[PDB]
RNA sequence: ACGGAGCCAGCGAGUACAACCUUGGCCGAGAGGUCUGGGUAAUCUUGUGAAACUCCGUCGUGCUGGGGAUAGAGCAUUGUAAUUAUUGCUCUUCAACGAGGAAUUCCUAGUAAGCGCAAGUCAUCAGCUUGCGUUGAUUACGUCCCUGCCCUUUGUACACACC
């Protein structure tokens, strides 16, 4: 694990550059407004967040 | 009485205006025509090979007369269609910038359009009175 | 001050504004004068107003129409029903009240859209389908 | 000595309306008991914050899909108005879920 | 702090999601129910509705 | 690909002296005219059509009943 | 309007550069038919050489076709720009080129072999027979014809 | 005929600059050196000059493994010989003339060619 | 189809502890580059001057100026990194394709269909999806014939229920 070559991979970008913020899983993610939750637990907690089904 | 482009029907207007373009010597084009698409859109150059350069240069100051002020970019919009991309869906493509920025520069080197200090380029009083002057030549040309 | 009143027509998404005043018989759209009304195929439907009525009915009448919104054809029938609705209002409101339905008469005997609003508007696309009532092709196996 | 007008600004925001509307309310109504000049709450156009999902969390199933949405609804008032009553307006009269914001522009 | 008013209010959405489930985890042993977020000109009220109020304070 | 058309040329590419004279002489006799009336004879072959159909404008050989883009549509001259 | 067009020197067939072509197309269009010229290339050269571009190939004169042939051998002379040349930088000299009907297949043939040689992942593929630019090959070109 | 790349023949082929190539360098190579180099291409460059240096002048020096596959054959390192990774093997190819403007991973070819009946 | 000219929307989205939407002015033929200026948004991009469409011409039944796949060379952009071509642009080769068998899918009014734009994926990449609008119809306004569904009656040796 020298810190040179440890995690030493940029991430500034891509598909792993950004997490869940619930889950921390980099599948499905909602970047829509600076959300950055994955889509189900967006669907599970999208009332608290303030959306609501309406049409 | 009195008469403005907008009495005068369009297609007409331009092609006046670029016959009388023509005729007179003034209004450069530029070097690189009859070499040029006019839009990355485009695939053939104009069928009109000369001559072509004074149909949009009409075309463009009617434009600028019509409307409140006009850039570059924003007639790269204007012209220009859809792409036949292949084998994929056609898109809008923004036509060739260095044609219009000689456009627009050579309009003002006649001086029939001013820069704006809203940016942009808008019409200028001399080349109005032109413009105005070129639809009363057309209108009573009709009949 | 001079006897004006201004109306509006609609299509699906477009809208002309037409102000009416007591003129010399000047009308113009987009500051441009009717006759350049630019599909020039649909354009005798923007003189269908003029004719049903008969231009002598407004020649002291000047018409100044703004149309924006919606597609070519839609912005014609905008106009339309711009310069029809605006010939009736102003009827009604300073000429007489048997001059309006005279022109009302004239009108609703001949395309009823043209004093009364289209109500037809595009339906709401839906998940599963392409198309606002389409739907996506199925495989079966 | 603060007679110089300040032609403030208060702006508003929310999801929700009859709170919202009832701050307004109130704002133009204490703008009014002490003398004020002022433009109405001038509607803008509710900013409909939309997001699609689809609902299945495995793919599997038939294509169903949803949206979700809030709405935002801003009416912002600006007034003509003497300094420190407006500053107290400002400071007073607030519900959750509206959100008030004050722009000297002076 | 400036942010976009839409962004805004989205970010004090997942504020209160952020605030109501942390809140579920470590108060559930108080019979946690619910949560306010008031927002004044000054101070950020929280408001916690619980059942064993005099044990939450502590 | 499958070039059971058989088609031969079949179109006067390059307009010739005696069919100059066909053209005249059937100028009128031919009650109405447009580009695909004219290639029909055989005697065009249609890039030419127009460049025919609108030199009959020279001395009012054919009068125009609507010249709308596309096609033409012309009469003879009575 | 029109003209007779002088019967008895109207080609109908012609070689320019070795091989036939038909001279009753437009002229821009009848050159489209030698290898390595297309459309946008015959119509700019067709216009440096100050030849009607209406006109039919078959009707215009000998000095004209050579006028023509010279302008797309040498295009950089006659201020052809460095684009818009089919073969630009030229990897054997460095002097940008314009391939044309033998010489366009014969140096395609140089460079494949070229490819072939080098042992590139490219040249192999080509050697092969199978698609090149990364393209999925598991359900397209599924027969050779 | 003998090669050339550019008009820059065999013999000035092999003694010249690499910046000089990169004017010659396609526009792919171009931006990708005016872009900023890493420091394994330089390593990599040292260790091959180290192993021409080192071959006793009458031989094909010693093979030089290599994972980078990323970097271009400059004009330095013609009579090289470098095993590039195949996640596997470390192919060898011996670095001709011709091997510049290319990058390595061409001649390494990672996957196996598929052969069906 | 290709040239010019006309010039018409509605949903959106957009930068802060980061570097987003980009006008405008200069360059380049284009992609693009550069210099400045707006916009944390009914304010600026934006009237998103979008395509289809319209007018005037070139083409003229020729796998042809249709079709643009497959390749060769070059120029740029994002990227630590682009070869197994990221993508865009310029020149060229231009293949199969002649309205597609059995069979089978969707759909009754601003609907189908054509046409594009926005948003989600996004550092770069859509031929995808979710939405939006433009032009906008033919044919029904019925039936249980095929495929099924609901209720009732009947028969059953079926109940893992006609697989
Ligand atoms: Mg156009
Ligand atoms: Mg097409
Ligand atoms: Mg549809
Ligand atoms: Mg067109
Ligand atoms: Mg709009
Ligand atoms: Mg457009
Ligand atoms: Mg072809
Ligand atoms: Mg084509
Ligand atoms: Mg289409
Ligand atoms: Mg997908
Ligand atoms: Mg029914
Ligand atoms: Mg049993
Ligand atoms: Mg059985």
């Amino acid at each position: 694990a020298h810190e040179n070559v440890w995690y030493s991979h940029p991430r500034k970008f891509g598909k792993g550059s950004r997490q869940c913020r619930i889950s921390g899983s980099h599948s499905g993610l909602i970047r829509k407004y600076g959300l950055n939750i994955d889509r189900q637990s967006f669907r599970e907690k999208a009332n608290d967040i303030g959306f609501y089904k309406y049409r | 009485p009195g008469v403005s482009v907008r009495d005068v029907p369009a297609q007409d207007f331009i092609n006046n205006y670029a016959s009388f373009l023509q005729r007179q010597g003034k209004l450069e084009v530029p070097g690189y025509v009859d070499i040029v698409k006019t839009s990355a859109g485009n695939e053939l150059p104009p069928q009109d090979s000369e001559g072509w350069f004074y149909k949009r240069a009409a075309s463009v100051a009617r434009h600028i007369y019509l409307r409140k002020q006009v850039g570059v970019g924003k007639l790269n919009k204007l012209y220009g269609g859809a792409k036949n991309r292949g084998v994929r869906p056609h898109k809008h493509v923004d036509a060739s910038g260095s044609i219009n920025r000689k456009v627009l520069q050579s309009l003002e080197k006649l001086g029939v359009v001013e820069i704006s200090p809203k940016g942009g380029r808008r019409i200028s009083d001399n080349g109005l009175r032109d413009l105005d002057r070129i639809a009363a030549a057309t209108l009573e040309d009709e009949e | 001050t001079v006897p004006s009143v201004q109306t509006f027509g609609k299509k699906k998404s477009a809208t002309a504004v037409a102000h009416v005043k007591a003129g010399k018989g000047l009308i113009k759209v987009n500051g441009s004068p009717i006759t350049l009304v630019q599909p020039e195929i649909l354009r005798f439907k923007v003189y269908e107003p003029l004719l049903l009525v008969g231009l002598d009915k407004f020649a002291n009448i000047d018409i100044r129409v703004k149309v924006t919104g919606g597609g070519h054809v839609s912005q014609v029938y905008a106009i339309r029903q711009a310069i029809a609705k605006g010939l009736v209002a102003y009827h009604q409101k300073f000429v007489d009240e048997q001059s309006k339905n005279e022109l009302k008469k004239a009108f609703t005997s001949y395309d009823r859209t043209l004093l009364i609003a289209d109500s037809r508007r595009p339906e709401p696309k839906k998940f599963g389908g392409r198309g606002a009532r389409s739907r996506f092709q199925k495989s079966y196996r | 000595q603060e007679v110089v007008i300040h032609k403030i600004r208060i702006n508003l925001t929310s999801t929700k309306v009859k709170q919202l509307e009832n701050v307004s309310a109130n704002i133009i109504k204490n703008a009014e008991t002490f003398k004020l000049v002022k433009k109405g709450p001038v509607r803008l156009p509710t900013k409909v914050l939309k997001i699609s999902t689809r609902k299945t969390p495995n793919g599997e199933g038939s294509k169903t899909w949803d949206t979700y949405e809030m709405r935002i609804h801003k009416r912002y008032i600006d007034l003509e108005a003497p300094a420190h009553i407006v500053k107290r307006i400002t400071q007073i009269t607030i519900e959750p879920g509206v959100d008030v914001e004050v722009i000297i522009a002076a | 702090a400036i942010i976009s008013k839409k962004r805004k209010l989205v970010a004090d959405g997942v504020f209160y999601a952020e605030l109501n489930e942390f809140f579920t985890r470590e108060l559930a042993e108080e019979g946690y129910s619910g949560v306010e977020v008031r927002v004044t000109p000054t101070k950020t009220e929280i408001i916690i509705r619980a059942t064993k109020v005099q044990d939450v304070v502590g | 690909s499958k070039k059971s058309h058989k088609d031969k040329a079949k179109h006067a590419v390059v307009l010739d002296q005696d069919k100059f004279d066909r053209i005249m002489k059937e100028a009128p006799t031919y009650r109405y005219v447009s580009v695909s009336v004219l290639v029909d004879r055989f005697k065009l072959g249609g890039s030419l059509a127009r460049v025919a159909l609108r030199h009959l404008e020279n001395e009012g050989i054919i009068k125009p009943v609507s010249k709308h883009s596309k096609q033409a549509i012309y009469t003879r001259a009575t | 309007s029109l003209v007779v067009q002088e019967q008895g020197s109207f080609q109908h067939i012609l070689r320019l550069l070795n091989t036939n072509v038909d001279g009753n197309i437009n002229v821009v269009y009848a050159l489209t038919t030698i290898r390595g010229v297309g459309r946008r290339y015959a119509n700019l050269v067709c216009k440096k050489a100050d030849v009607d571009l209406h006109k039919r190939a078959g009707e215009l004169t000998q000095e004209e076709l050579e006028r023509i042939v010279q302008i797309m051998q040498n295009p950089t002379h006659y201020k052809i720009p460095a684009w818009f040349l089919n073969r630009q930088k030229d990897v054997n000299d460095g002097k940008d080129y314009h391939s044309l009907a033998n010489n366009l297949e014969s140096k395609l043939r140089d460079d494949l072999e070229r490819l072939k040689k080098i042992r590139s992942h490219r040249g192999i593929r080509h050697f092969w027979g199978l698609r090149v630019r990364g393209q999925h090959t598991k359900t397209t070109g599924r027969r050779r014809a | 005929k003998t090669y050339s790349y550019k008009g820059v023949d065999l013999e000035k082929l092999l003694e010249m600059p690499t910046e000089d190539f990169v004017k010659l360098a396609p526009a792919r190579v171009r931006r990708k050196f005016a872009r900023g180099l890493s420091e394994k291409p330089a390593g990599l460059m040292k260790k091959l000059r180290a192993a021409k240096l080192s071959a006793p002048e009458n031989e094909k020096p010693a093979v030089v493994r290599t994972h980078l596959r990323n970097m271009i054959i400059v004009p330095e390192m013609i009579g090289s010989v470098v095993g590039v990774y195949n996640g596997k093997v470390f192919n060898q190819v011996e670095i001709r003339p011709e091997m510049v403007g290319h990058y390595l991973g061409e001649f390494s070819i990672t996957y196996t060619p598929v052969r069906h009946g």
